[PDB]
């Protein structure tokens, strides 16, 4: 395929849009992982250590 | 051919315990074919009329479905490696006649042999002509 | 005396004194028709008793233990 | 449910959301049984037809699991079905998913098992990746415990039949209790000086008492 | 406990071919499942360089047969292992990059992170835990695995008797062209392509 | 028997079991009795080696950790659903190869 | 011409021959080793693929394809071929090897070449074996300062 | 032994028919029911085609050029289709150049392998029986349990014909070493409590006795106490038979007994895999006779031949030794050709430090930047792919040339031939009659092979894919 | 010895000697026989998971195939690997290539 | 053996010449004089295969 694309553009996570909804307008938002399940196997840290 | 496309009809009865068909050598050896697979309780001969006693499981019937391929006024035939992928993935019977009788389409892919495809039996919705 | 018996893939009893009579018919039997399997109970007991001779110290321990488990 | 009981509810109301309440509850009165099969793979592709409305179900090889629009991939879940396709190609008059769902309807009425049909035939219907499934049964004749009195009337009237070393050895076995064992790090002569070294330290770690504490912080306070 | 129609307590059943698979709306559950990493990654790094060692010695009395022999590993991971710690000493001697310099691929860095925290969480294995040959288990391995390709049919629809039946047509093993090299030398490589179904072969 | 230890447990010649069926195994039984009357035993000590695991059910055993899962105000709740909701979300989030 | 191979000979076209036809796209080209008539379009009918033939490859060694027994079938035919087929023949030794442009009688200064190539790689040999007895990896040499110096050896 | 470009190309192409070859497995056909359970007609036809069937299983098929079109399609449509068409076989041309080339040119072969360690000894592979068949040897090695009561195989055939007195000495032998080893756990107890102040052989474990007249081929019979194959995995099965070859080869150098004849250990009663099992015993024995692990050396065992009586068996112990040779020997190691003819013309180079300057880049990780989609793909077909396609069929790059190490001619032994499957199927139920088993070819109506004039089909070959 | 300080020496000390405009000059491109004209790569989360390569070997023979030797050599499974062969499928692979014909 | 080996080079160095060739065409002449050799070889081989 190639150019954008002509149709329905929808969200890959499946959430909806809307005004009150977590995306304003349509798209695909790959980029936006924190709607789908990314495990998290290694450690944390803290902004400030006291 | 006509004769066995009549018997379909027969064979399609729903809340029956028996049902009568045309007769014929071909509808004989098409029942023989599907009491040797366990598809119909029994049947009789009689005169110019067979009686085919027929099997039910758990009120539906065992025969769900009759899918008519050769019509008289159409033959199909198939190279063994076109029955293959015709009857790919389907537990369902594919009634062929051959050289060497009125067998399953199991048969006749171990027999590497060209055959006749008259009729399918709880087929599914597996179709191509 | 000797019997081979073949209820199925024909085995035979060996009496210590046959032995070498079964050996022979055996490695006939490989020679002409071969695949038939033979399997005879030939010396497993047989080896044991002449363990339990050489082991007559220990034979008995052995065999009061066998014997304590099996009444058990 | 996702398990094999679904159903489908007309309703209305004088609201949206009253009429989607009531639609639901006739729908969970309207719940039927779908013949689906343990291996969770279909024996026959499936249609449905209402009118203009065509419903059409594909098998998938066992693994890919469900396939269609994103639109019903939700009604497929609910439905249960599993490593096929679904196609919906519907009617081009004024109603939509009136008439569709009795052609769902009718189409999921098409469905068999290997079972269903097995039973039906009496024939044969294996699955490869688990043959013998449904029809193997290991007759309880095999499995009828004697007392010693009986046992010993038995052995008397019986007669002896000598033992197959092929198809009679690894038959040592009775009545069996649970009793842990741990045959990793059992030591041998022949385990090299570093494989013994390895499961010693790991036995250790494995039935040490510190196991099963879970602590977030690796520094702890 | 349910009901069975028959009696056939195994593993190898429909209802325990995919043990554990969830096979009702828990499917939509984000479980989270154990990451899998490389043997050669897993096992200790002073395991690693003791391998090279007796590799990169003798080569003949320390095979890489008998090196995964002893320390639980695969052919193949013994290969990998003296690979990657040749490579990581040739760069270390000949100062070109540190261990923390190499580009590598954004893949090769996120498996890394994935040894990093293993260590971190569980420590690097002492010994090898994997098979020299592996053994014909069944297993699901995927979807390709469930089905007979060459007969097109995942169920073996079979009637009931006493009697033997008509065995099955066997397949054929497909004739296919190859390629296999007769002559190379710095300037010329001839390689001799064989079509196996030509009858005259001289 | 046999065969059906075979079933349970497949091995054989070139394959790795866990020895169960064996006689020269030792098992947990309820009631002790003879490895494997008095005529034939063996005459020598000769301890019975171990039973090794079972490699498929013990990777069951291992593996079914990833498959465990861990008055009032009364207000009752009138616009509220009767059968939940199962949007597309909810499998989107974890089933990747949709 | 015997019996066998006459259908192998064209009235309109000619004798058989082996020989290459282009192959590939503008820039990446290689050769069709085939089998046709000597009027024939070279990229145009043919009678049989005999093989193939790559001189720039990845690899840096030019790539000879080739059906060793269809070659022999051929020249049992009597298909005729130029100087660069019978030169891949003779390297492939499918057919004695042909003469070099000026013969072999006139090539002195170039075995003279040889031989003093040998010996230089004789001596290039000895003097990585005087390495290896140390084999440094890394060394430092002067210009005024010294300057590292990595020991390469490819 | 060939020095020929042509004769190496005959036996790659023979070694791939080797590849290729499934010899023929003829099954009885069942005997059709004489009650009928269908109609008489239905019974004739049955019992024709039962015939027919087993007539197409047991009968051969010739080439297509043999018949025409129609003939064929009739038979097709007529007769069940034969298990053995034309395309399976490799053919008469490929068995005689196999002779030629002696590949495949009154009960044992003999001598099958040997390694020749000047100074140390030799290891022989052969095709022999050790009990009928008993050119010397000083000591035979006998398998056994540690137990040492055998149910079935070659250490209960060697007791058996020993008889009561090899029973005796071989149960003495053994009562002996249990005492022995009973007493040293006693030691063992006592010196432990002056410190504070099992059961059975072992794997390794040997005993030595006199044949009593069982192997005249030899004077002593050493029974070796071998391990089991079941326990644990595969890599502590055999671990266990390495012990035990280390340990018992030792032992019976210590000994003394300079000539070993030696069985297939493991295989038989223990289960093992004759592959895995033949380069064990290789490896140990050439280890043991080169006396690797000594710091002194006993140079005592110089002969050890292992003797096999299946041919299957014995030529998986040639091959372990053959690969033996080729890891030990340097006359017989072997180098792909790229790196030979590399270190051939090996060289030192000197790297500064401005050499190096666009060795490094500025990004710390590499990623494709272009997504693999391709926009037209019909367009990408023609333009990029198609013209390279010289041949339809699909080829995988040919393994490497192996050259001997010292000399750089090509070694006897070369890597098998690697074919390319779609989607891994390797086999069809009904493969396609074809012509090209006589490639531009034909059957004049005199009854001779003459020549075709044709236009090559580019897609014969993927037709069907493969 | 030799600097590169700036690109165009490096491009210079890299240069292939010059080739007439008349031969071929570029490689011809690698095919894959089973990627010919996609190579798919992942482009969807997760993008580094484990991908294994798994070959069927569905039943290459449906007859009864006696023991080698010991091994019982007939099938047990349809889920064999193909890259990953067993034991036993290795024994009859090498089998094959001793046999006399 | 004696066609492809490296005995044909030399008999093709040992080839006589004529007056009114060149050194190259000497060897072409008998170098093309084993090619009808080796080209009746192929022959005979194909013929009883």
């Amino acid at each position: 395929p190639r150019g954008s694309h002509r149709g329905g553009v929808f969200p890959v996570s499946g959430l909806t849009w809307g005004m009150n909804r977590p995306y304003l307008k349509r798209g695909l938002y790959q980029h936006r992982r924190d709607h789908i399940f990314t495990p998290r196997w290694g450690t944390r840290t803290a902004n400030f250590n006291p | 051919m006509q004769r066995a496309c009549e018997m379909v009809v027969s064979l399609l009865r729903v809340d029956a315990l028996s049902q009568r068909c045309p007769f014929h050598v071909l509808n004989v050896q098409i029942l023989d074919l599907l009491q040797r697979e366990g598809l119909i309780r029994g049947f009789k001969v009689d005169g110019t009329k067979i009686d085919i006693l027929l099997k039910h499981y758990k009120g539906a019937p065992v025969i769900r479905n009759i899918r008519v391929v050769s019509k008289p006024s159409r033959d199909i035939w198939l190279t063994p490696h076109e029955l293959k992928f015709r009857t790919r993935f389907n537990t369902g019977l594919w009634i062929m006649q051959t050289s060497c009788g009125v067998i399953s389409h199991r048969d006749c892919l171990r027999m590497g042999i060209g055959g006749k495809m008259l009729m399918a039996i709880n087929n599914g919705y597996q179709h191509f002509c | 005396x000797x019997x081979x018996x073949x209820x199925x893939x024909x085995x035979x009893x060996x009496x210590x004194x046959x032995x070498x009579x079964x050996x022979x018919x055996x490695x006939x039997x490989x020679x002409x028709x071969x695949x038939x399997x033979x399997x005879x109970x030939x010396x497993x007991r047989h080896l044991v008793r002449l363990g339990x001779x050489x082991x007559x110290x220990x034979x008995x321990x052995x065999x009061x233990x066998x014997x304590x488990x099996x009444x058990x | 449910n996702g398990r094999g009981l679904f159903g489908i509810g007309i309703a209305f109301g004088p609201s949206p959301k009253e009429a989607r309440s009531n639609a639901a509850l006739a729908a969970i009165q309207n719940l039927d049984h779908i013949d689906f099969d343990v291996g969770r793979t279909l024996t026959t592709p499936v249609h449905g037809s209402e009118y203009s409305a065509h419903v059409k179900i594909v098998p998938r090889p066992l693994g890919k699991g469900l396939k269609s629009n994103l639109r019903y991939l939700p009604l497929l879940y609910l439905m249960g079905i599993d490593n096929c396709r679904v196609s919906f190609y519907g009617p081009s008059a004024s109603a939509r998913w009136f008439t569709r769902a009795k052609a769902l309807k009718r189409a999921l009425e098409q469905l068999q098992s290997r079972r269903t049909l097995a039973n039906a035939t009496g024939q044969k219907y294996d699955l490869l990746v688990a043959p013998g499934e449904h029809w193997m049964h290991w007759p309880d004749r095999w499995f009828r415990p004697i007392s010693t009195e009986y046992a010993r009337m038995l052995e008397r009237i019986k007669k002896k039949r000598p033992p197959s070393y092929r198809r009679g050895f690894r038959a040592a076995i009775d009545e069996v209790i649970p009793e842990e064992i741990r045959p990793e790090f059992t030591p041998y002569t022949w385990k090299s000086p570093l494989q013994k070294w390895a499961e010693e330290l790991k036995r250790k770690r494995l039935t040490s008492h510190n196991v099963y504490e879970t602590e977030v912080f690796l520094h702890p306070p | 406990v349910d009901f069975s129609q028959n009696r056939f307590p195994v593993l190898n059943t429909a209802e325990n071919f995919r043990y554990w698979k969830d096979r009702g709306l828990d499917r939509l559950l984000p479980r989270v499942f154990p990451l899998k990493l490389p043997a050669h990654r897993r096992v200790d790094p002073l395991l690693r360089e003791y391998i090279f060692f007796l590799h990169s010695m003798d080569p003949a009395r320390f095979s890489i047969r008998k090196l995964g022999e002893r320390y639980g590993l695969k052919e193949r991971t013994v290969e990998l292992i003296c690979r990657e710690f040749s490579v990581a000493e040739f760069l270390r001697r000949t100062e070109l990059a540190t261990p923390y310099t190499r580009r590598v691929s954004r893949e090769k860095a996120v498996l890394r992170m994935k040894e990093a925290l293993f260590s971190l969480k569980l420590g690097y294995d002492q010994l090898g835990d994997e098979d020299l040959d592996e053994q014909e288990e069944h297993e699901f391995r995927g979807f390709r695995s469930t089905q007979d390709w060459i007969q097109r049919q995942n169920i073996e629809v079979e009637m009931m008797s006493a009697f033997p039946l008509p065995a099955k047509r066997n397949p054929l093993p497909k004739r296919v062209d190859v390629d296999v090299t007769v002559h190379n030398t710095s300037k010329l490589k001839v390689m001799n392509w064989i079509d196996p179904n030509d009858k005259v072969v001289f | 028997t046999q065969y059906i230890l075979n079933q349970l447990d497949p091995g054989g010649a070139g394959r790795n079991c866990s020895g169960i069926g064996r006689p020269d195994v030792r098992l947990p039984l309820a009631k002790p009795a003879a490895p494997s009357s008095p005529d034939v035993f063996d005459p020598f000590g000769t301890p019975l080696s171990e039973r090794s695991r079972i490699k498929r059910l013990y990777n069951l055993v291992c593996e079914a950790d990833s498959w465990r899962v861990k008055n009032a105000f009364p207000f009752v709740d009138e616009k509220a659903a009767l059968v939940r909701d199962l949007p597309l979300a909810e499998i989107l989030y974890c089933r990747h190869t949709h | 011409v015997r019996h066998m191979f006459l259908p192998f000979y064209s009235k309109e076209r000619g004798p058989p021959r082996i020989r290459m036809q282009v192959a590939g796209v503008k820039g990446k080209r290689f050769y069709k080793i085939v089998a046709a008539n000597q009027r024939d379009p070279r990229d145009g009918k043919h009678m049989e693929v005999l093989g193939s033939y790559a001189p720039c490859t990845p690899s840096g060694v030019e790539e000879l394809r080739l059906r060793f027994s269809r070659i022999k079938f051929w020249l049992a035919a009597g298909a005729a071929f130029n100087s660069k087929m019978g030169g891949l023949l003779g390297n492939a030794g499918l057919v004695p090897l042909p003469p070099p442009m000026f013969g072999w009688r006139t090539k002195a200064r170039y075995t003279l070449l040889e031989s003093v190539m040998q010996k230089q790689e004789k001596l290039r040999e000895n003097q990585l074996r005087e390495y290896f007895k140390t084999a440094e990896p890394v060394v430092y040499r002067q210009v005024k300062k010294e300057e590292r110096i990595r020991k390469i050896l490819r | 032994k060939l020095r020929l470009h042509q004769e190496r190309a005959s036996r790659g192409h023979i070694e791939y028919l080797r590849q290729l070859e499934r010899p023929p497995t003829p099954s009885p056909f069942p005997l059709p029911p004489s009650p009928s359970p269908s109609s008489p007609a239905s019974a004739a036809a049955a019992k024709a085609a039962a015939f027919a069937e087993q007539a197409a299983a047991q009968t051969p098929e010739p080439s297509v050029l043999v018949r025409s079109a129609e003939e064929w399609i009739k038979r097709d449509f007529f007769f069940p289709l034969s298990h053995q068409p034309d395309t399976a076989t490799a053919g008469e041309a490929a068995r005689a150049l196999e002779r030629e080339l002696g590949l495949s040119r009154p009960q044992y072969g003999g001598l099958l392998q040997q390694i020749e360690l000047p100074g140390f000894g030799e290891i022989n592979v052969v095709h022999g029986d050790l009990l009928s068949g008993s050119l010397a040897a000083d000591a035979m090695l006998v398998p056994v349990p540690p137990n040492f009561l055998p149910y079935r195989g070659f250490g209960l055939e060697v007791l058996e014909r020993g008889g009561p007195a090899l029973q005796k000495a071989a149960f003495v032998e053994v009562k002996r070493k249990l005492q022995q080893r009973e007493v040293a756990r006693d030691l063992l107890s006592g010196q432990a409590g002056r410190e504070e102040g099992e059961g059975g052989l072992d794997p390794g474990d040997l005993l030595l006795t006199p044949t009593f007249g069982v192997c005249p081929r030899v004077s002593l019979l050493a029974f070796l106490v071998t391990p089991y194959y079941w326990q644990g995995n595969s890599t502590e099965a055999a671990r266990r038979l390495r012990f035990t070859m280390r340990r018992a080869l030792d032992d019976l150098n210590r000994q003394g007994p300079g000539s070993l004849l030696l069985p297939f250990v493991g295989i038989g009663l223990y289960g093992y895999e004759p592959r895995g099992a033949a380069e064990i015993l290789v490896e140990s024995a050439v280890e043991q006779l080169l006396q690797v692990d000594a710091v002194d050396p006993n140079y005592m065992l110089r002969k050890i031949t292992f003797v096999d009586r299946d041919a299957t068996n014995a030529a998986l112990l040639a091959e372990a030794a053959q690969a033996a040779k080729r890891a030990w020997l340097p006359e017989h190691q072997v180098v792909p050709a790229p790196v030979y003819w590399s270190q051939k013309q090996r060289r030192l180079l000197d790297v500064t430090d401005g050499m190096l300057m666009f060795c490094r880049k500025h990004t710390r990780l590499s990623f494709k930047k272009h997504h693999g989609v391709i926009r037209r793909q019909k367009t990408h077909y023609f333009s990029n792919v198609r013209p390279f396609l010289w041949r339809s069929s699909r080829v995988l790059e040919p393994p490497p040339l192996l050259l001997y190490r010292h000399s750089g001619k090509p070694a006897d032994w070369q890597l098998p031939a690697r074919p390319f499957y779609r989607q891994g199927v390797s086999g069809l139920l009904f493969p396609p009659r074809l012509r090209r088993g006589f490639p531009s070819m034909r059957v004049n109506s005199k009854g001779q092979f003459v020549g075709v004039n044709k236009m090559p089909y580019i897609a014969e070959k993927a037709q069907p894919r493969l | 010895s030799v600097s590169f300080k700036n690109r165009a020496e490096w491009r210079a000390f890299m240069r292939l000697p010059p080739k007439s405009r008349v031969e071929p000059r570029r490689p011809i491109p690698r095919i894959f026989p089973w990627r010919m004209a996609h190579n798919p790569l992942p482009r969807r989360y997760p993008l580094y998971k484990h991908r294994t390569l798994f070959l069927p070997l569905s039943l290459p023979s449906y007859s009864p195939q006696p023991a080698i030797s010991g091994v019982a050599v007939a099938p047990l499974t349809i889920t064999t690997n193909a890259a990953q062969l067993p034991r036993t499928a290795l024994l009859q692979s090498a089998v094959r290539q001793l046999r006399p014909l | 053996h004696f066609l492809l080996g490296p005995a044909a080079i030399e008999q093709q160095k040992a080839a006589k010449m004529q007056r009114g060739l060149t050194p190259y065409q000497t060897e072409l002449f008998m170098w093309e004089r084993q090619m009808r050799e080796i080209r009746k070889i192929y022959r005979a081989q194909y013929l009883q295969r």
